RNA sequence: CCCUCGA
């Protein structure tokens, strides 16, 4: 542990498709026989954990060690050298964490509801610490819309212009935000003095925030930010409730009627074929048009039937992982299949 | 000179002592001094014993030896042959490969204490945690369906069948109308348990020893976070799944070399764990190193870490003596 | 430098403040590595110029030196 | 440097020694496996 | 139970096109369309189907 | 069986009312067995005084508006909740705040009845314009943790949220260091009020927890893991 | 220790038997003797038959081929019955893994 | 000719290089890679390779 | 504020529930879990360290006339539950000649150490089978894998064995939350392995927890 | 080099 300290090592994963396929790290001695690989560098290596292996190289000379620390260190290589955009961004579980943390739920526990009659509004909190204590009891939901007095978070450009000077603000200046406690915590992950983002953190929105940080803040700032985002995304993905069961794979209710309709059309086309009116290639062409359309309608009637909080829908629509034609083949229908000839 | 049956052996332990005739010119000056002083008239030899390879350990299960003195079929010039058999009891570990039957492979990220695992309402800690994000896009919900059936068979069921047998159970089930705990059932491919029948069994699941139904009619369950104690806020699918230990284990795969054998033709490190080889820093790797502009790392990798036969020794010597690493020489493979 | 989390290990001193002291990352590599060679030769030829850690590698000392502007360079 | 622009990896203007040919070849090749018919 | 496409008298690996590796409609009930390697031997190594038998 | 004694406890004081405590090295797993427990004892189990309800004369019909004050009613409640108070009475106590004229009202601007104290007297509560006047009644009680609005027919009595707990925010993290790289290291980040230092908060929590687990030890005093140094 | 799957198909048993690593009775009889080392069945013929157990043999790939008797002395066995389990068999069926209590959920990124 | 022969069509390139008595200036990076010299890129450029490092008189005093 | 009380409730000889009330709201789960995590991990016990079998020099072999190989015998010896007060290695002996079952009851323990499940199956012997075993028992806690023969001074005959010291079997809890004076009632449920009683294990967990929480005080 | 396998 004495000699290992601060001596960087290079990690490589083949195939090295670009220079970020080799990155330097500081080694922590670990128990066991496996290399532990920070989850945010996977994208760069195209590494998953289904059995991938990686190579370790020890720089010896002062020059090689310095090139490792300076040129090749992982946190100095956050941005893709091909597109100039960041790559060490929250990817799947992290996404579902943050998307769950920053979504606003109408009617959730402890929601702000304005003063009606003799009753006060019962949704306002003197500090985020008070909202934390509320959520310790079963009183406040992390995703419930509330009002909080914020002190250490910069207000939105519009709120800050209204209630202060255009750039006038300080860590002391308090203000009133109608947000969720989750979005308070998210923004507390971002750097001090970044305009408060009151949005559900779809992957695209997180990409926007991190692109802006990389454009306007030093590298180390983006690196510490995405580390904090990682921590929160994992902790909240665990508690997000995204699981799979045969129950959550809802089937489209109109599926029989839709498919019978397009079979009616296909029977018309085949009766038209035997009559001699359609060439064989034209028969297959009309059949493929019909069945593309039926598959599309089945996919639609599926999307119309899924509640927006189903774990399959959530996982796809947050941008965490997957796409919707996968959901359509899972529940719904596979559709048309290719030939050995294509 | 053979290791004794039943010995525990670690890295580098002699398994069979052997010596090879060496020749006086190949004695080191220290070996020559020692042999002269103490009047060792024994033939000069070098140690060519069979040792235990790096990272291997176990119990000597059996020794088998064939001799030329005895009438034993041996290849030409071969005098004595001996096989030591070593047995290791490998536990499951971080880095081992597991998989179900539905292409659902992973390596083990962490083995948690029993108290850290999420556990059911009766204290039963779950055995394995499979990430949700991995299932839907690989199109293998067989693994989920199995899980459901795995739970049912583990708990046992009894369909009502009072006031008639239900509709979902009408088609197939017959003597599958009930099952004792840890029952053994078969889902033949393309003729197995239908979806409705599967959902039906999830209702009539028998309880545990306290009359508690731990898994609801969706296949989900309330789990407590063993780390904090607070319950996880949402019902998690739990059940029983057949998991296999795939023959891709860390013990076989971990490998590291500071320094070792070299190929006689090229003077570059040998290849492969078995030969105590060095990793191949290939062409695309050198492109990566060039694109960084990491010139000295690239040179050092390509001269003193493989090919420079004097710089190798002078570099190990420098590191051992605590001084700066010297300047590379010429790669032997260029002269080749 | 204001409000920033104090970096840990290799990521300290931060590379932006170090790149303020040199023209390009390559210049900094050579700067620090040549200073580090000097430091390690000293233990067997000036320096170290800052308080060395308990058991600090000479390159870490050289980097902290470059951060505190305790040495000069030309190209 | 000025004609090339910023180094995409660093965000700042490209440093005087950069081997941008290899970075260019790598940037073009890396997604090549995505190109289908 | 394997059926291998390479070997002396068979076809060579440099001549292993893509169409010899496809699932062929005549494989039904004879060569399993699922069990085959993912890497360079895909479609060159199959395994006999459960009820299949080789004739004289 | 045999015992290990090494765990120690150190403190880095970030601000006068915020400290980080490290407990290390703990035998593996114990960082989490006393991470969450210490935290919830710190939050909900330390007794403290806070406001339960206020009455503001001058406006009882239309809530969330006050004449002659630039501050909303909701903002006045948000301020009065952040008023740090300590009291010795086992019964509710009443304070009164009255100040007129254009100016700025603060926390010391209130007259504390006997026994109770106002620890943040320079805390801004409201600003008054010309012809401005404030007369408002505050109820202080003893309690623990955080209880929401606890609600009669007395026209004009606004119940508030009671931040009884002297401590404000607590987080914890478990890291790894050992003799073995897997023993647990607990790190508690505790930020309190002006009533007590983080030190005293941690000590009172340790006291309540020692009593609580002594309840269990009492079943049959017997063999368990011991230390040499405390 | 091998453990057949709670959930299987009809194929496990018949794949173990035909694979050959399972010891099967050539003829009906009674178990005259059983040890870890071998198994003797006395046929109704009057003839005996003894199956020696492969004990901790090394496979071509380094896995342990260890046959284990599943019959008891006095037991009646018919021709075609499995007498001893092989490396990945349990009472005659192919048992390649274990039945594990699984939860489907993210857990703090350790299963990321 | 070294760069060409190591890339592709080695026999042809080498026959021609022989006929033409080609002399490789050994200036490309790949060529420098092959022989073991610091590539002319990044830290291997003379601008950076030959930096002179010494403390300041003020810091050398204390 | 009423002082909290802990009241036991026996279910079987090796299972007890433990009601603790009144507790602060939201606090029951954490308290029960601190107890569960201590019970599962840190309750002292005794177990077998190593064994020595007469004709065998290593694990991977058979004894004549016995049905189980030595690996299967050791696996059966994993289920063995035992107590010891000697806190220093002590030896049990097991001599038996077939035909017949060898159960744990056939083990001859020394004074101070006790075998709790005599029915447990160890081996099956026939006419030609004789089993002659020595079993070292020590006192420890947690799960300690087989101690290597080079860590101890052990000679080639000794077969080290994985040691499951923990005498507690299964621990759970539930809270009843009353929610204005709100409170939490905690109900711990502890089942042991006949080596000790739920009450004794919980007392041990409480001692460990008291001595560890006295640190902040 | 080839064979079978791994990402
Ligand atoms: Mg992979």
């Amino acid at each position: 542990e004495e000699v290992i300290a601060e001596h960087p090592v290079l990690l490589n994963r083949a195939p090295t498709l670009h220079r970020l396929g080799i990155q330097a790290f500081e080694p922590m001695l670990v128990e066991g026989k496996a290399i532990q690989l920070h989850p945010l560098v996977c994208e760069a290596f195209n590494a998953d954990f289904d059995g991938d292996q990686m190579a370790v190289h020890l720089p010896l000379s002062a020059e090689a060690q310095a090139e490792a620390r300076i040129l090749m260190l992982s946190s100095n290589n956050i941005l893709s050298p091909a597109s100039g955009r960041p790559l060490a961004m929250p990817r799947l579980d992290m996404v579902t964490g943050l998307y769950y943390l920053t979504t606003e739920v109408p009617g959730d526990t402890g929601e702000y509801q304005p003063a009606s009659g003799d009753h006060p509004e019962t949704g306002v909190y003197s500090s985020p610490a008070e909202a934390i204590m509320a959520a310790d009891r079963g009183v406040l939901s992390v995703r419930a819309k509330i009002k909080v007095r914020l002190t250490q978070l910069r207000p939105p450009v519009e709120i800050e212009a209204e209630l202060f000077g255009h750039s006038g603000w300080q860590p002391g200046d308090a203000w009133m935000a109608e947000t969720t406690l989750g979005r308070v915590m998210f923004n507390e992950l971002l750097p001090l003095g970044y305009p408060f983002v009151n949005k559900q953190m779809h992957k695209k929105v997180q990409a926007a925030i991190i692109n802006d940080l990389a454009e306007r803040y030093p590298m180390i700032v983006v690196a510490q930010t995405v580390d904090k985002l990682k921590d929160a995304g994992f902790y909240w993905a665990t508690r997000s409730g995204v699981t799979v069961s045969m129950a959550d794979v809802l089937v489209p209710p109109r599926k029989k009627e839709i498919l019978d309709h397009y079979e009616e059309r296909a029977d018309k086309v085949e009766k038209q074929f035997q009559r001699g009116a359609l060439n064989h290639d034209e028969r297959n062409e009309a059949l493929v048009e019909i069945w593309k359309e039926a598959t599309d309608e089945v996919g639609q009637a599926l999307r119309e039937h899924y509640p927006d909080d189903n774990p399959i829908i959530t996982i796809v629509d947050s941008g965490a992982t997957g796409n919707f034609t996968q959901t359509r083949t899972l529940a719904g229908m596979k559709g048309l299949v290719t030939n050995p000839k294509g | 000179g053979i290791v004794r049956i039943g010995a525990e052996v670690r890295d580098g332990d002699i398994l069979v002592g052997k010596v090879t005739p060496k020749g006086e010119t190949e004695l080191t000056p220290e070996e020559r001094l020692l042999r002269a002083i103490f009047g060792e008239k024994a033939r000069e030899v070098r140690d060519t014993s069979l040792k235990v390879p790096h990272g291997e350990s176990g119990k000597v299960i059996g020794i088998r030896v064939f001799s030329r003195e005895d009438e034993d079929e041996l290849p030409a010039g071969v005098n004595e042959l001996v096989r030591v058999y070593v047995a290791q009891k490998r536990k499951i570990s971080d880095g081992d490969k597991l998989a179900g039957r539905h292409g659902n492979k992973g390596v083990i990220g962490k083995i948690l204490p029993v108290e850290d695992m999420p556990f059911l309402a009766d204290g039963t800690p779950v055995d394995i945690i499979l990430n949700t994000h991995g299932v839907p896009r690989r199109m293998n919900i067989g693994q989920i369906l199995e899980t459901h059936l795995g739970w049912c068979a583990h708990s046992g069921w009894k369909v009502d069948a009072a006031k008639g047998v239900p509709d979902w159970a009408a088609r197939l089930p017959d003597e599958l109308l009930e099952a004792q705990p840890n029952a053994i059932v078969s889902t033949p491919v393309f003729d197995g348990a239908q979806e409705a029948e599967l959902q039906g069994l999830l209702s009539c699941t028998l309880p545990n020893r306290d009359g508690d139904v731990l898994v609801d009619a969706d296949g989900k369950a309330m789990l407590f976070d063993g780390r904090s104690g607070e319950p996880f806020p949402y019902p998690v699918t739990v059940g029983y799944m057949y998991i296999m230990k795939l023959h891709h284990l860390v013990d076989d795969k971990i490998h590291a070399r500071s320094t070792g054998p070299y190929s006689m033709i090229t003077q570059q490190p040998l290849g492969g764990k078995a030969q105590f080889g060095g990793q191949r820093f290939g062409e695309m790797e050198c492109w990566a190193m060039q694109a960084y502009g990491a010139a000295y790392t690239l040179q050092e990798l390509l001269t003193i870490k493989s090919d420079d036969t004097v710089g190798r020794v002078k570099v190990y010597e420098a590191i051992v003596k605590g001084e700066n690493i010297p300047e590379p020489g010429i790669p032997e493979s260029f002269k080749v | 430098s204001g409000g920033y989390d104090t970096p840990l290990g290799i990521t300290n001193p931060p590379i932006d403040e170090l790149l303020d002291r040199v023209s390009s990352k390559y210049a900094l590599v050579i700067y620090a590595a040549k200073r580090a060679r000097q430091i390690n030769d000293y233990y067997n030829y000036v320096g170290p110029l800052v308080e060395p850690g308990l058991q600090e590698k000479p390159l870490s000392i050289a980097l902290r030196e470059i951060h505190a502007d305790l040495l000069e360079h030309t190209e | 440097a000025t004609c090339y622009g910023r180094s995409m990896a660093t965000g700042k203007l490209v440093d005087i020694g950069e081997a941008v040919g290899i970075v260019a070849a790598q940037s073009i090749g890396e997604p090549g496996t995505q190109l289908t018919m | 139970r394997r059926l291998s496409a390479l070997g002396p008298g068979g076809l060579s690996r440099e001549r292993a096109g893509l169409e010899v590796r496809d699932v062929h409609p005549s494989h039904y009930g004879r060569m399993c369309p699922i069990e085959t390697p993912e890497g360079p031997n895909i479609g060159l190594i199959g395994s006999l189907s459960v009820y299949a038998r080789v004739n004289p | 069986m045999l015992i290990s004694q090494r765990p120690t406890l150190s403190e880095d004081v970030l601000t006068d009312n915020r400290s980080q405590f490290v407990i290390e090295p703990l035998e593996p797993g114990f960082g989490y067995t006393l991470g969450n427990s210490l935290r919830r004892t710190l939050l909900s189990s330390i007794p403290g005084a806070a406001v339960t309800s206020i009455r503001i004369d001058g406006v009882l019909h239309e809530f969330t508006t006050v004449p002659g004050v630039k501050e909303d009613v909701t903002e006045i409640i948000l301020n009065l909740k952040s008023l740090v108070v300590s009291s010795e009475e086992d019964e509710p106590v009443t304070m009164y705040l009255r100040k007129q004229g254009p100016g700025e009202v603060t926390a010391g601007d209130i007259v504390p009845p006997a026994g109770v104290t106002v620890h943040n007297p320079g805390m801004h509560i409201a600003t008054l314009n010309d012809k401005g006047k404030l007369e408002v009644e505050l109820v202080v009680e003893r309690g623990r943790g955080y209880v929401p609005a606890v609600q009669g027919a007395e026209i004009g009595r606004i119940p508030v949220d009671s931040i009884y707990s002297p401590v404000l925010k607590v987080t914890y993290k478990v890291d790894a260091t050992r003799v073995r790289t897997d023993f647990d290291k607990l790190i508690l980040d505790v930020e309190t009020k002006n009533s007590i230092s983080p030190r005293d908060a941690l000590a009172s929590a340790g006291k309540t927890l020692v009593e609580l687990f002594g309840l269990a030890r009492e079943l049959n005093v017997e063999a368990e893991g011991i230390e040499i140094g405390p | 220790r091998s453990e057949a799957p709670l959930v299987g198909t009809g194929m496990e048993l018949r794949a173990a038997i035909d694979a050959g690593d399972v010891v099967v009775a050539e003829e009906s009889g009674v178990i005259e003797e059983v040890s870890a080392d071998y198994i003797t069945v006395m046929h109704d013929n009057g003839t005996r038959r003894t199956y020696r157990m492969r004990k901790f043999a090394r496979s071509n790939h380094g896995t342990c081929a260890n046959q284990c008797p599943i019959v008891d002395a006095g037991d009646r066995v018919e021709a075609g019955q499995v007498i001893a389990d092989g490396p990945c068999t349990d009472d005659g069926e192919m048992a390649l893994g274990k039945n594990l209590l699984v939860a489907i959920m993210p857990w703090e990124g350790h299963n990321y | 000719w070294l760069s060409a022969a190591s890339f592709q069509e080695t026999t042809r390139v080498l026959t021609d290089a022989a006929i033409n008595c080609r002399s490789d200036k050994l200036n490309g990076l790949k060529e420098n890679v092959i022989i073991g010299k610091l590539i002319p890129a990044g830290t291997g450029i003379n601008r950076y390779r030959n930096i002179a490092v010494q403390p300041t008189e003020e810091a050398r005093a204390a």
